């Protein structure tokens, strides 16, 4: 897929919410909360376990696809 | 929608 992801129809808006994920996750005040509140405020937002994984794993400074989100 | 009323919600709830 890379740049195309086959959702629906078009692209799938999967990137952009993962990436507004990982801002989450940078918060200041969100990484004072236990890392359990963190995944599940995630979760009850819409993301799936696979996708909170990637946000977390892009949250540092790092990137393992060449792509970069 | 935007994110605000979450982490709003998150961190005042889990303060």
């Amino acid at each position: 897929g890379a740049m195309a992801t086959p959702g629906s129809e078009n692209v799938l808006p999967r990137e952009p919410l993962i990436a507004t994920a990982v801002k989450f996750l940078q918060n200041s005040r969100v990484r004072q909360s236990p890392l359990a509140t963190r995944r599940a405020f995630l979760k009850k937002k819409g993301l799936t376990d696979e996708e909170i994984d990637m946000a977390f794993q892009q949250s540092g400074t790092a990137a393992d696809e060449p792509s970069s989100l | 929608a935007s994110e605000d009323e979450l982490v709003a919600e998150f961190l005042q709830d889990q303060n």
